[PDB]
This record gives structure tokens, C-alpha cells and sequence, in this order.
């Protein structure tokens, strides 16, 4: 779920060579002390808590071995991720529904679908050095880069076919029977209709 | 760079695009202070000020070049300046049925258009 | 347009070929069954060698 | 005393606090704080980042300036400053502040330009739509012709 | 332990006498290493020599498909990127300049040169017949002298009143049209051939600077004798 | 003959504008789902905490 | 051409909007900056001039 | 660990024969660790996007030469490959033992994509041929026009 993860962290603490038949350790509270704790800007500390734990191996059965555990539920503050990887990306998704509206006449839409995808490669540099470098599973962050990388790539697949269908012409291609029927007769009828036939 | 080209702001942007990613290059390099601007500094930002301002003007000459003879009429402060001045200090050149009738209409009207 | 046609169904195919082996070396590349090659054992704590 | 190159001292004061003198608390405690009131000098950030940033997020203006035809390049223009600003904050995300209880200056600054850039690409490409409309394909729309070149002129 | 970028030449040790009570003597121990430099062929070297032979095929590409710019600059562009790369990697000092970093501007500065000369010649293939009058030197050398060494061979009653006079000006009109597309196809000729002078220079300097740099870098040896008489 | 040219090229034109049109509704359609189809279910679980 | 019109108007209108909107935004941006200057607290200054 | 799953983990005792055995290298124990790398991290985020882009530099021979748009496809493609060349460089060792497997795809990927922009320039070259610059023979109109559209299956 990050940048929107909640990490549990622990403290495990206890007395290396003595066991609990020499030393025995308490915890001097159920929570930790954090009447002196310094505000983080990244993370809030929404539970803590100390547990003591006794395990006892069959090999030996009379010195126990303690510890106290001590966790801490945080949850990341995402501000910063937002700011600085969410809203690019949804910008360039934004921009690759774009190309669809411009004439191909323009001779822009290449130019359009391309400069995204730089954008989006350049701005991969900023992702790599912001995500954590791990493969326990993909980051929500991680999907969403790559669902807007594959996506500006379909367009640009599909900016490409259209342009091709829009330089036809009867020295080139013969117009099969199927497409004028399903682009010029029927889906026009089921749309604005502005357009002339 | 001809404006007929197509090609003026696609150079003009990319020149401004690779010294953009140089400019990654000069934060890498140098150090970064702000007790004062570095000679490093003054020429980066010359550079900068120079490829903007060098986009504007071409912006503002592709705009002259295609303005459009019906929309614009050309002030004569412009001819007196451009066309008639200047180029005095440069070198280049100044600038009976029915039927039958119709047909006689058509054949004017197509000289006409031409016109 | 003939020329661009041909191009395409030559170079594609060499490029996708091409990536297909590059990455199926790596696909397939796994550690040995055994840490040492030459030795069968597998040095793991369900084969114990008793003494 | 030399000056720290990108900060200055500019206030602080010193004082003595004594504190957990409860009758619960028991044994009174106390300590010295200073408060080092210090100011940035931004020179270094005005002249490397946001006097470029400005100028080259400002160039998405002179979109509107270029003809709507196929050689324009009037998408040109707006979507290569997006790329540029990309870079930019590739450069920016070296140097800002890794917190998020508040959103630096540098980096609203940066994404408000860069709505505004994709914003103007989003204009640019209607008003590519809207001029290179032929009979062949397209009717003409009496009522946004009327809007346009009747009520405009009036309204300005 | 072996290093996977270095590989030891020799590995001698000397004893340092002071020079002729506070002196001390020196054991040294050299290590004379040779760099391996499969990685930045890979990734600077190779990349730099097919930018250089898109700037060369910048001069095939003709004008009227108005992407010169495009190429030229974005090899430009992409130049910046491995100079970007380079950035981290190259020694900081000033006593010289390393090879790497020598072919790199002569890359860029042959890519910046593809770009000016592609700018010309835009400009003499866009060249506005009736505003321009070609010069004749320009025809005896770009026209007639020039093609044959580059081996390009140019191919080659009111009413009836009315009707009449209309029928006249369409013809003038067309015959002007004639004479201003014939001057502007001399136009174009011109800047085909210095198109294609351009290619075979491109190509000529290319190659020499590429060979020289190469060679250089090829025959710098490791010394076989770890103390070489100077 | 020109005109008749004229007129299949011009088809062949509609179709593509046509395909576009689809296209850029189905293009903001995916984007929208796609954002909320990745972050809304965290955002939603958070919002109940 | 009166296609054209229209967008050449279009283009007119939206410039003076896209020029506001800039304007105001990036003023009020750095005025944020121009109203933070440090307080005037009631101490001498760290180092004597 | 988040990258490394751990495949064989050996303990040995090993002792050179030939050391003498007064000599601090004549035993040890060694403990070996054979680890896996866990390449989902570097398959989302470098792998499929780079493959992806690169493939698209096919697309450039399904568009029209009156597009204007081949050549800056292909070399944005080029570029895009640079980009993520600069990527990778960060974050393995400049060692010659070996070109990486993403090292040598790129490096393919790259001669490709030159290929492709050199045939898109020659492509272009051809398209824009008149009489006034070049004679079409009747064996070039034979070759390009009836034969091999009609052994492409063309339209
Ligand atoms: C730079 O940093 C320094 C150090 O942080 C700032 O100086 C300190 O500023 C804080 C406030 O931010 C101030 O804290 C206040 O202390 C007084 C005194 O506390 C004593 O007395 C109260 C009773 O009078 C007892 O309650 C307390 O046990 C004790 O020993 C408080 O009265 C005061 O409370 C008021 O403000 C609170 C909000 O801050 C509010 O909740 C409360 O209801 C009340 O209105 C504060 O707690 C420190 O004393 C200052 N000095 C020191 C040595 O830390 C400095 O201002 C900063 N500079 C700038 C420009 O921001
Ligand atoms: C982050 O990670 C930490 C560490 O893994 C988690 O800590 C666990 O928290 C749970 C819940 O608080 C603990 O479970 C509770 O443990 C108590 C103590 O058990 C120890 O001590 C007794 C007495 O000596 C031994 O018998 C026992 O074996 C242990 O050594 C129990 O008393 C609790 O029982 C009560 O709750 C259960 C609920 O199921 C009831 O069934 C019981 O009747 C009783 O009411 C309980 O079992 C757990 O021990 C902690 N583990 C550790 C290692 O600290 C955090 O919960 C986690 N934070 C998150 C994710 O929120
Ligand atoms: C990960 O890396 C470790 C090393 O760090 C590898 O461990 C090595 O594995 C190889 C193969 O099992 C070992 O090589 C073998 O060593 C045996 C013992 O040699 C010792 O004794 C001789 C004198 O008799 C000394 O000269 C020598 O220095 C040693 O002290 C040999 O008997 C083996 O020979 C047998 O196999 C070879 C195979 O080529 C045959 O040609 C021979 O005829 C014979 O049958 C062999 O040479 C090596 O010693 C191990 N190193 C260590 C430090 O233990 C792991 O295998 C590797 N894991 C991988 C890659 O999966
Ligand atoms: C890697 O780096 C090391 C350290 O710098 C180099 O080792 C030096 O190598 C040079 C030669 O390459 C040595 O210089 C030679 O010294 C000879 C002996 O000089 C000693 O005796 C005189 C007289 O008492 C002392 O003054 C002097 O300090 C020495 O103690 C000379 O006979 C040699 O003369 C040759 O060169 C000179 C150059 O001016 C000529 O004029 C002569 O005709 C003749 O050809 C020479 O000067 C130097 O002493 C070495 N230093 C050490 C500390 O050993 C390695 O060579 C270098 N490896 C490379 C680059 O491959
Ligand atoms: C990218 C891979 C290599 C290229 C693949 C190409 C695939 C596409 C296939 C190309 C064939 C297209 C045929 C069209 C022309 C038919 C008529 C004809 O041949 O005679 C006429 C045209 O002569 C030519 O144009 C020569 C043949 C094509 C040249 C292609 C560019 C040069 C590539 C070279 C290798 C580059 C190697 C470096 C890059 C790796 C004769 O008139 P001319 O004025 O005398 O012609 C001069 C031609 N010249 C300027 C080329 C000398
Ligand atoms: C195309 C051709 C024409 C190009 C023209 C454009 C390029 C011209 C380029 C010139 C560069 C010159 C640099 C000089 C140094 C910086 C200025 C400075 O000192 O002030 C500050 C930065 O300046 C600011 O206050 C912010 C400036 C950016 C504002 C952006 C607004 C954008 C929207 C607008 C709509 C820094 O100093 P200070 O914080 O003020 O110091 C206070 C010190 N004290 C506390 C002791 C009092
Ligand atoms: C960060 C700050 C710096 C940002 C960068 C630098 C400042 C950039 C911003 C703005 C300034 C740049 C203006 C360039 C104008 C060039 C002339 C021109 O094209 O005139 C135009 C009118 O233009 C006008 O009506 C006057 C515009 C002046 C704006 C002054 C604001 C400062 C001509 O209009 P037209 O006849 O319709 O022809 C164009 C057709 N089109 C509308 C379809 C395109
Ligand atoms: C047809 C399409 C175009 C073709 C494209 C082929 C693209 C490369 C494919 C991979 C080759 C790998 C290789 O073995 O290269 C060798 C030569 O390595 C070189 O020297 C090549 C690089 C030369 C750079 C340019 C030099 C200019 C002077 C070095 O290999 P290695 O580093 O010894 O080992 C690599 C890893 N392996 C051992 C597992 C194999
Ligand atoms: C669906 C596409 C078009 C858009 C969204 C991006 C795609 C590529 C993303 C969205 C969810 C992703 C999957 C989410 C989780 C897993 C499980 C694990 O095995 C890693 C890969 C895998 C299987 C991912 C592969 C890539 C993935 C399918
Ligand atoms: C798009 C294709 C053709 C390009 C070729 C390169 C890549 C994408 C191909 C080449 C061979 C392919 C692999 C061959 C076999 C397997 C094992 C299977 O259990 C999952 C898919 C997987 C892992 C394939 C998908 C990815 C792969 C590595
Ligand atoms: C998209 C355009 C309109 C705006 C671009 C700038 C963005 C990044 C700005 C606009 C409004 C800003 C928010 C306004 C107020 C607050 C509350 C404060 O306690 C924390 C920061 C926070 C949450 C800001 C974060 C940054 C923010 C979202
Ligand atoms: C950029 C344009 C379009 C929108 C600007 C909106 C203004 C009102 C926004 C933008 C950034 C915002 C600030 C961002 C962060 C903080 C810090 C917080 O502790 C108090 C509010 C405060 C100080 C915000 C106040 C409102 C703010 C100034
Ligand atoms: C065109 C599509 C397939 C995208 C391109 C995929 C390319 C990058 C290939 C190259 C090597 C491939 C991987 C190799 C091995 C496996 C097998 C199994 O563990 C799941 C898939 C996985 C992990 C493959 C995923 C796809 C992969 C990363």
C-alpha cells in the first residue's frame, strides 16, 4: 500500500548469555515512554506497545529464555509521494487522451504521444530514486507508473493505426464493406451526430 | 532557419531541451553556494535568457510570416521600415442559348478567381 | 510503401527473436540443484550424515 | 567569524528552563536552550532553478501565438515544456525536503506550472480541432460560429 | 580476490635510499594496473558511434520531409544524456583531458555542425525564387561543374473578346507559374548538391577523426618494463 | 476522377476521426478507472480507520 | 476559413485567460515567500554590526 | 531480504594440503550463501517499460511518410534507450567479466533502433523522388510495385 503503508516495527530485547532462571527482566510499563518524543515528519505512531515472552526448548526445560518485545504501528505520512510522483503521473495519464482529439492533419500527434512517453521515461529517474528498491511486491505507486506507461504505449500503438486509416486512399487500399458499415453508418447514429456522414 | 521549413520551434525547443538536461550536468559538476553567482553561473543563465529570448523573437517571426492578407493588412510604418529601408543596408530582391453563356461566365469566373 | 512493408516484416521479427533470446538466457538461469557441482550432497538438515 | 555560505545567523537567544518540579515528579530538572534563529540565502536556488523554471514554463504563452495549421508546432511548444519541467523536477527531487507535514514552495510552485502547461496542451489541441474542420468531415455549428464571431467582439 | 576492472601488469618493489642523521629509507611496492574497458564500450562508445551515423544520414534525409531538425537535435539531445551519464564516472582533475571525454565533444561538436549545414541547406532548398536571384557563379559551380564529380545527373462580339482575353491571362498566369517553378527547382538542385557534398564531407571527417581517436586509444600499451629508461 | 478520389479518401478520413472520437472516450474513461481502480480501495479502507 | 476565424478568436480569449491564471497563480505562490520573513523578535542581534 | 532469496547455505571445513601447517592459511570454515535475486523490482519498474519502448520503434514502418513524424519516433526511441542506459549504469560495477543481460539487450535494442532510423531516412528518401530529381526505371516499377506488393499480400 505505499506511499498509504502502515509498517509495525518491533524491539526485541533481551539479556544475551543469562537465561530467565538467573536474570528475570520486567517491562516497566505495557506501552513505551513517549512523553519525549520528537514529531517526525514522515511517520505517526498511532499504537506501541511492550510484551514480555518466555520460551522454553525441549532440549531446556528448566532455563527459560525471556525478552521483552517492544512494537510500534506507524503509518507513513503521504504528502510528500503525492506531491511528487502521484500528480505527475496523473498528468501524463491525463495527457495521453489527448492525441485523440487532435486532427491528424496536424501533423502533431506523434509529437504529442512521444514527448509524453519522454516525459514519463525522464520522470523514471525520479521514481526510481523516490520508490524503495524492493521486489516483496509491487507498490501501489509501482502500479500506477506502470499502468500509465502501458497505456501512453497503447495510444501510441493506436495513434499510429489511425494515422495509417487516415492517409488511405482508392491508389492505396479499397474500403472493405464492414467498415464502412460499423464507422459510417451504425456507430454515428449512436453519438452526438454533429458530424457530417 | 526558413519559416516554409516547419522546423524553427522544433529546434529552438530542443536546443532549449538539451541545455535543460546540461543543466544537470552543470549540478553535478560545480559546487552549489549562494554566497555569490559563479562566472559558471552568469554564462549558464546568459545561455538560458539567450534560448528564451531567441523563441520569443522566432515565436513573434513565424506569427509575421503567416499572417493572413484579409484578417491582417499591413501597416505602412512596416512597408516604410522593412520593405523600403533596411534593405538598402542588405542585399536582397524588393516585393447565343443559354448554355453558351455560362460556359462564357465560367471560363470568367475561373480568370477571375485566379485574379 | 513497399519498401516500408518488407522492412517491417524483416526487422520485427528479428527484434523480437533477438529480445526473446537475450531474456530466455536469463529466464532460465537458476543456481545448481547441489551448492558444489561435483558433489551430490545437498548440505541441508534433512540430509544429516550421521556419524 | 565567516559566514556560512547559504545560511545566516540571525537571532539567538539563550535561556535557562527548569521544569518537573512536582511533588509527583520529585526531583526538579533543568537545562539550557539556545534557539539558532537562521535565515537561507537563496541565490543559489533563484539563479540554477526558478528563474529557468519560470522562463521555460512561461514559454507555454507563446502557443497561442503560432499558427493552428500543420506546421505550427503549436503542440510542439506546449508539450516539450512539459518535458523540460519533468527535468525539472528530476533536478528539484535531489534538493527539497523528504517530510510531509507541509509542501514546499519549490515544489507547489513546480506542479502548479506544470497543471498549467498541461492545461494550455489541452487548449492547444481544441483549438487545433476546432481550425483545421473541413466540409468534408464536419458541419458548421451556427451557434458556436455566433458565440465566437458575433458575441465576442461585442462582449470585448 | 581478482578486481573485474583491473588487471595487474607488474608488481615489483624497490628499496629508496635517502638522498645523500633524520633520513629514512623506503620500501615501495608498485602496482602498474591496466583498465578493462568492456562497460564503457558498451554503454558510451557504441552509443556515440551510432550517434555520429545518424548525424551522417541526416544529409540523406530530403528537405521536403521537414525532420532534419528533429534528428540532428535529438542526437544532440541524446549526446547531452551520455555526457549526463559520463558526469559520474570521469576522473575532476585539469592537468589533461581524458580520450573518452575528447571523442565525446568531437561528437558533439560534429553534431552541431550536421545541424548548421542541415540548417543551410534548408535554407537553399526553401529559397524564395522571385526574391532571390540565384548568382551565376552559384549555377557554373552547384548546377553544372559540381554534379558531374558527385555523380548526380540532373534528368533532362464582346463575349468572344472576354473569352479570349480570359483565355490569355490563363495562359500567362500558367507560364509564370512555369518560369517561377523552374527557378525554384534550380533552387532545390543547388541544395541537393550541397547536400550531398555535405554527406561525403560528413563522412570523410567523421571517419578521420573517429580512426585517429581510435587509434590513439588502441595503441596506448601498458609498459612492458615497470621502470623505463627516461 | 480527382473528385471521386477525393471523396474515398475523405471516408477513409471519416473513418479515422471517427475511431478517434471512440478512442479519446476510451482513453478518459481508462484513466479514471485505472486511478481509482488503483488507489481507491486503500483510500477508502484508510478513510474507515 | 471561417473555421479558421473561430480558432484564431478561441486562441485570443484563452491566451489573456492562461496569461491571468499564471500570473496570479506564481505571484501569489512567491508573495507566500514575500510575507515570511523572519520575525521581528524582541532580541538583539545574533552578531553585533 | 526484500532482493535475495536464499537458494544453498553450505558450511565447510577446508584445509590446504600444500599450506604448511604452521601457516594461518593452512584451515578454515567457510560458510557459503547461494542466493536467487527476487527481479520483480527491476521487471515493473526497467524491464517492460524498456522492452515496450523499444518495440515501438517497429511502428514507424505502419506510418504513412506523409505523416512527417517517422524519423523523431524512432529517434525518441533512441533516446528513451539512452535514458534508461543512464539508468542502469548507476547501479551495477564497471566490470568486463560480462556485458549484462539488460546490458546486452539495450546495446541490441540500440543498433536496432539506429538500423530503423537509417531505413526510415532511406524510406523518406524514396518517397520524395520526382522527375525533376530522379528517373523511375521500368525494372525498379516491376520490383517494388507489382512483385512484391503482390508477394506481401499488400492491399
Ligand atoms: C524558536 O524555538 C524556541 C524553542 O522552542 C521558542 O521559544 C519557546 O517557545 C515555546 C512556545 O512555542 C514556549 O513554550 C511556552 O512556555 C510557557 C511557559 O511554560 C511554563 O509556564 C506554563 C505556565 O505559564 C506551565 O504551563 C509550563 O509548565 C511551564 O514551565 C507556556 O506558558 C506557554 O504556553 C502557551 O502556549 C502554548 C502553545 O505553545 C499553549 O498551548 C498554552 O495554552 C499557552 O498559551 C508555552 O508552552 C517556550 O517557553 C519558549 N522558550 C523556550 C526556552 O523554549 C521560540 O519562540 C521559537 N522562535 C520562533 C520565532 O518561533
Ligand atoms: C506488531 O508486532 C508485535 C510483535 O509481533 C505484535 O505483538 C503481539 O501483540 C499481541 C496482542 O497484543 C500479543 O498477544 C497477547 O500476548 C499476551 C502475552 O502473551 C505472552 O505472555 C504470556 C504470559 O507470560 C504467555 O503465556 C504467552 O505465551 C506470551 O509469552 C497475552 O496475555 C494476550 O492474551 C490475551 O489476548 C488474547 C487475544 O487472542 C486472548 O485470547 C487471551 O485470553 C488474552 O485476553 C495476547 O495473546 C502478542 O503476544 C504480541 N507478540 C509479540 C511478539 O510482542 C503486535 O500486535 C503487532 N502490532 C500490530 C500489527 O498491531
Ligand atoms: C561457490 O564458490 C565456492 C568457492 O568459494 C565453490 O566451492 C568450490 O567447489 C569446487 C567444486 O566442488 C571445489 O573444487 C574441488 O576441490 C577438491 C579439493 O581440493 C582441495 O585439495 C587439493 C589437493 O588434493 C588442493 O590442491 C585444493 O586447493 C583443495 O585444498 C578437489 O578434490 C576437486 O577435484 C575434483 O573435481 C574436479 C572437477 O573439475 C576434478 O577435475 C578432479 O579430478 C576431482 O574429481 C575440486 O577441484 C573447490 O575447492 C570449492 N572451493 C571451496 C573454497 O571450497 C562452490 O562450488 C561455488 N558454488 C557454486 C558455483 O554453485
Ligand atoms: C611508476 O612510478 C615509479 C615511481 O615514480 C617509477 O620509478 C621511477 O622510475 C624512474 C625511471 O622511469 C627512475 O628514474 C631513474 O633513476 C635511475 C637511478 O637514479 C637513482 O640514482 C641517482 C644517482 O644517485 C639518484 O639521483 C636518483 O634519485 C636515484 O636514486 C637513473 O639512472 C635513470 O636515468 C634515466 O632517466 C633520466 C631521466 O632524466 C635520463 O636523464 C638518464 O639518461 C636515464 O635514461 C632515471 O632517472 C626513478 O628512480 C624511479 N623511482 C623509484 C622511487 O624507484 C616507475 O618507473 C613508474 N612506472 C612506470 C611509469 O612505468
Ligand atoms: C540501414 C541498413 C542499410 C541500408 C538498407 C536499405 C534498405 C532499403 C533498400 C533500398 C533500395 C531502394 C531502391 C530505390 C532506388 C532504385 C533505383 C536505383 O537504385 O537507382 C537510382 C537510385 O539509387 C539508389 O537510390 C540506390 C539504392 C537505394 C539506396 C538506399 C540508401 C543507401 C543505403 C546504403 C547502405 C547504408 C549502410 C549504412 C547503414 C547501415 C540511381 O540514381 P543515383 O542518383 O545514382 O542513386 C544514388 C544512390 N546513393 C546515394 C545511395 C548512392
Ligand atoms: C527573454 C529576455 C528577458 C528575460 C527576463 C527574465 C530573466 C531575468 C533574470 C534575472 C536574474 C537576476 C537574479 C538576481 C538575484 C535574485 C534576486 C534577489 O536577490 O531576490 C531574491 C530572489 O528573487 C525573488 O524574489 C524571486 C524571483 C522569482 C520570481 C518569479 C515570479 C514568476 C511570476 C511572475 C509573473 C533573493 O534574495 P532576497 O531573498 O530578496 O534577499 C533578501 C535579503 N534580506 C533578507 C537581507 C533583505
Ligand atoms: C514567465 C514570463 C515570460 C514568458 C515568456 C515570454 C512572454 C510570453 C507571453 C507574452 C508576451 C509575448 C507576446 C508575443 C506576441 C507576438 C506577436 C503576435 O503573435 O501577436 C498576436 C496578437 O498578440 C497580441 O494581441 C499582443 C500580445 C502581447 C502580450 C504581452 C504580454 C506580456 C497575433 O495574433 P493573430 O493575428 O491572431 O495571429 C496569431 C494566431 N493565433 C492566435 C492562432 C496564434
Ligand atoms: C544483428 C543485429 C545487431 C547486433 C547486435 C549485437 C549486440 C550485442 C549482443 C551481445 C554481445 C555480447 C558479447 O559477447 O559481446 C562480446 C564482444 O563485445 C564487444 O566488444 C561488442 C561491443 C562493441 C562496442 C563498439 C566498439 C567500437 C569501437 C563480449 O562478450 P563478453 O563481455 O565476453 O561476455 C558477454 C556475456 N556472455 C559471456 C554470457 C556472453
Ligand atoms: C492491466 C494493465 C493494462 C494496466 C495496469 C498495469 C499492469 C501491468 C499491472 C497492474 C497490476 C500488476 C500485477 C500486480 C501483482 C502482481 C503479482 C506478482 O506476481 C507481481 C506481478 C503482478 C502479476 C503484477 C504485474 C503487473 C500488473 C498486472
Ligand atoms: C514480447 C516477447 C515476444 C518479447 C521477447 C522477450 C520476453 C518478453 C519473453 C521471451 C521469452 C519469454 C518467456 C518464456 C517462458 C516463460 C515462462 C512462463 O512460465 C511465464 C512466461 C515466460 C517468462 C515468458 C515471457 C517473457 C519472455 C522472457
Ligand atoms: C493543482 C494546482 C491547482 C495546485 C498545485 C499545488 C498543490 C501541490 C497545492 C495546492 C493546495 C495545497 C495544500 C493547501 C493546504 C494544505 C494544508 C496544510 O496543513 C498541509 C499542506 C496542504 C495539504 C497543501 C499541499 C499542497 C497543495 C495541494
Ligand atoms: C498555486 C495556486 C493555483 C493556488 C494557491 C492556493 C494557496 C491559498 C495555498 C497554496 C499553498 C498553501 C499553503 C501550503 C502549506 C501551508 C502550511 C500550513 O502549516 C499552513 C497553511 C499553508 C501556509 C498553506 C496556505 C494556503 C496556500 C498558500
Ligand atoms: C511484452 C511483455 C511480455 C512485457 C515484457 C516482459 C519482459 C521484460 C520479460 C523478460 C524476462 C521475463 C520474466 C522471466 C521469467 C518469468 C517467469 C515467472 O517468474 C513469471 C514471469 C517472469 C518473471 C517473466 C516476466 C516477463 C519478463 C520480465
Amino acid at each position: 500500500h505505499f506511499p498509504f503503508d502502515e509498517q509495525n516495527c518491533s524491539m526485541k530485547l533481551g539479556t544475551w548469555t543469562y537465561d530467565g532462571s538467573v536474570v528475570a527482566i520486567n517491562p516497566e510499563s505495557d506501552q513505551p515512554d513517549l512523553s519525549n518524543f520528537m514529531e517526525s515528519g514522515e511517520w505517526v505512531i498511532k499504537e506501541s506497545r511492550g510484551w514480555k515472552h518466555s520460551v522454553t526448548y525441549s532440549c531446556c526445560p528448566d532455563t527459560p529464555y525471556l525478552d521483552i518485545t517492544y512494537h510500534f504501528v506507524m503509518q507513513r505520512l503521504p504528502l510528500y509521494f503525492i506531491v511528487n510522483v502521484i500528480i505527475p503521473c496523473l498528468l501524463f495519464s491525463f495527457l495521453t487522451g489527448l492525441v485523440f482529439y487532435l486532427p491528424t492533419d496536424s501533423g502533431e500527434k506523434m509529437t504529442l504521444s512521444i514527448s509524453v512517453l519522454l516525459s514519463l521515461t525522464v520522470f523514471l529517474l525520479v521514481i526510481v530514486e523516490l520508490i524503495p528498491s524492493t521486489s516483496s511486491a509491487v507498490p501501489l505507486i509501482g502500479k500506477y507508473m506502470l499502468f500509465t506507461m502501458v497505456f501512453v504505449i497503447a495510444s501510441i500503438i493506436i495513434t499510429v493505426i489511425v494515422i495509417n486509416t487516415h492517409h488511405r486512399s482508392p491508389s492505396t487500399h479499397v474500403m472493405p464493406n464492414w467498415v464502412r458499415k460499423v464507422f459510417i453508418d451504425t456507430i454515428p447514429n449512436i453519438m452526438f451526430f454533429s458530424t457530417m456522414k | 532557419l526558413p519559416t516554409d521549413s516547419g522546423e524553427k520551434m522544433t529546434l529552438s525547443i530542443s536546443v532549449l531541451l538539451s541545455l535543460t538536461v546540461f543543466l544537470l550536468v552543470i549540478v553535478e559538476l560545480i559546487p552549489s553556494t549562494s554566497s555569490a553567482v559563479p562566472l559558471i553561473g552568469k554564462y549558464m543563465l546568459f545561455t538560458m535568457v539567450f534560448v528564451i529570448a531567441s523563441i520569443i523573437i522566432t515565436v513573434i517571426v513565424i506569427n509575421t510570416h503567416h499572417r493572413s492578407p484579409s484578417t491582417h493588412v499591413m501597416p505602412n510604418w512596416v512597408r516604410k521600415v522593412f520593405i523600403d529601408t533596411i534593405p538598402n543596408i542588405m542585399f536582397f530582391s524588393t516585393m447565343k442559348h443559354p448554355e453558351v453563356k455560362s460556359a462564357i461566365e465560367g471560363i470568367k469566373y475561373i480568370a477571375e478567381t485566379m485574379k | 510503401r513497399t519498401v516500408d512493408r518488407l522492412c517491417l516484416f524483416v526487422v520485427t521479427p528479428v527484434m523480437v527473436v533477438g529480445t526473446a533470446w537475450i531474456f530466455l538466457q536469463g529466464v532460465y538461469n537458476q543456481p545448481p540443484p547441489q551448492p558444489f557441482p561435483g558433489d551430490p550432497y545437498s548440505y541441508n538438515v534433512q540430509d544429516k550424515r550421521f556419524i | 567569524y565567516t559566514e556560512n555560505g547559504e545560511w545566516a545567523i540571525d537571532f539567538c537567544p539563550g535561556v535557562i528552563r527548569r521544569h518537573h518540579g512536582g511533588a509527583t515528579d520529585g526531583p526538579g530538572e533543568t537545562d539550557v536552550i539556545y534557539s539558532l534563529i537562521i535565515r537561507r540565502k537563496p541565490l543559489f536556488y533563484v539563479i540554477n532553478i526558478i528563474v529557468p523554471c519560470v522562463l521555460i514554463s512561461g514559454l507555454v504563452l507563446l502557443a497561442y501565438f503560432l499558427p493552428a495549421q500543420a506546421g505550427g508546432q503549436k503542440c510542439t511548444v506546449s508539450i516539450n515544456v512539459l518535458l523540460a519541467q519533468t527535468v525539472f523536477l528530476f533536478l528539484i527531487a535531489q534538493k527539497i525536503p523528504e517530510t510531509s507535514l507541509s509542501v514546499p514552495l519549490l515544489g507547489r510552485f513546480l506542479i502548479f506550472v506544470m497543471v498549467v502547461a498541461t492545461l494550455i496542451v489541452m487548449n492547444c489541441v481544441i483549438v487545433l480541432n476546432v481550425s483545421q474542420r473541413t466540409p468534408t468531415t464536419h458541419a458548421m455549428s451556427p451557434r458556436l460560429r455566433h458565440v465566437l464571431l458575433e458575441l465576442l467582439p461585442r462582449l470585448l | 580476490i581478482e578486481n573485474g576492472q583491473w588487471e595487474i601488469i607488474h608488481k615489483p618493489s624497490r628499496l629508496i635510499q635517502p638522498p645523500g642523521e633524520g633520513q629514512r629509507q623506503e620500501v615501495i611496492f608498485y602496482l602498474i594496473i591496466r583498465r578493462k574497458p568492456l562497460f564503457y564500450l558498451v554503454n558510451v562508445i557504441a552509443p556515440c558511434i551510432l550517434i555520429t551515423l545518424l548525424a551522417i544520414f541526416v544529409f540523406y534525409l530530403p528537405p521536403d520531409a521537414g525532420e532534419k531538425m528533429g534528428l540532428s537535435i535529438f542526437a544532440l539531445l541524446t549526446l547531452t544524456v551520455f555526457l549526463l551519464l559520463l558526469a559520474d564516472k570521469v576522473p575532476e582533475t585539469s592537468l589533461s583531458v581524458p580520450i573518452i571525454i575528447k571523442y565525446l565533444m568531437f561528437t558533439m561538436v560534429l553534431v552541431t555542425f550536421s545541424v548548421i549545414l542541415s540548417v543551410v541547406v534548408l535554407n537553399l532548398h526553401h529559397r524564395s525564387p522571385h526574391t532571390h536571384q540565384m548568382p551565376l557563379w552559384v549555377r557554373q559551380i552547384f548546377i553544372h561543374k559540381l554534379p558531374l564529380y558527385l555523380r548526380l545527373k540532373r534528368p533532362k462580339l464582346p463575349e468572344l473578346r472576354e473569352v479570349v482575353s480570359s483565355i490569355s491571362y490563363i495562359a500567362r498566369q500558367l507560364q509564370e507559374q512555369e518560369d517561377h517553378d523552374a527557378l525554384k527547382e534550380d533552387w532545390q538542385f543547388v541544395a541537393m548538391v550541397v547536400d550531398r557534398l555535405f554527406l561525403w564531407t560528413f563522412i570523410i571527417f567523421t571517419s578521420v577523426g573517429t580512426l585517429v581517436i581510435f587509434l590513439d586509444a588502441t595503441y596506448h600499451l601498458p609498459p612492458p618494463d615497470p621502470f623505463p629508461s627516461r | 476522377s480527382d473528385q471521386e478520389s477525393n471523396n474515398a479518401a475523405a471516408e477513409w478520413k471519416y473513418v479515422a476521426m471517427v475511431m478517434d472520437h471512440i478512442l479519446l472516450g476510451v482513453f478518459m474513461l481508462v484513466c479514471i478507472i485505472g486511478t481509482l481502480a488503483v488507489f481507491a480501495g486503500r483510500l477508502i479502507e484508510l478513510n474507515q480507520q | 476559413s471561417d473555421w479558421v476565424r473561430m480558432g484564431n478568436a478561441l486562441d485570443n480569449i484563452c491566451f489573456w485567460a492562461a496569461l491571468v491564471l499564471f500570473s496570479v497563480g506564481s505571484s501569489l505562490i512567491f508573495l507566500g515567500a514575500y510575507f515570511n520573513r523572519v520575525p521581528d523578535l524582541p532580541y538583539a542581534p545574533c552578531i553585533q554590526p | 531480504n526484500g532482493e535475495w532469496e536464499i537458494v544453498h547455505r553450505p558450511a565447510r571445513v577446508n584445509v590446504d594440503p600444500r599450506a604448511p601447517l604452521d601457516s594461518p592459511s593452512r584451515q578454515d570454515i567457510t560458510f557459503y550463501l547461494i542466493i536467487r535475486r527476487k527481479p520483480l523490482f527491476y521487471i515493473i519498474n526497467i524491464l517492460v517499460p524498456c522492452v515496450l519502448i523499444s518495440f515501438m520503434v517497429n511502428l514507424v514502418f505502419y506510418l504513412p511518410a506523409d505523416s512527417g513524424e517517422k524519423t523523431s519516433v524512432a529517434i525518441s526511441v533512441l533516446l528513451a534507450q539512452s535514458v534508461f542506459l543512464l539508468l542502469i549504469s548507476k547501479r551495477l560495477p564497471a566490470t568486463s567479466m560480462a556485458i549484462p543481460l539488460i546490458g546486452k539487450f539495450l546495446l541490441f535494442g540500440m543498433v536496432l533502433v539506429t538500423m530503423v532510423v537509417v531505413i526510415c531516412v532511406i524510406v523518406l528518401n524514396i518517397h520524395f523522388r520526382t522527375p525533376s530529381t530522379h528517373v523511375l526505371s521500368e525494372g525498379v516499377k516491376k520490383l517494388f510495385l507489382e512483385t512484391l506488393p503482390e508477394l506481401l499480400h499488400m492491399s
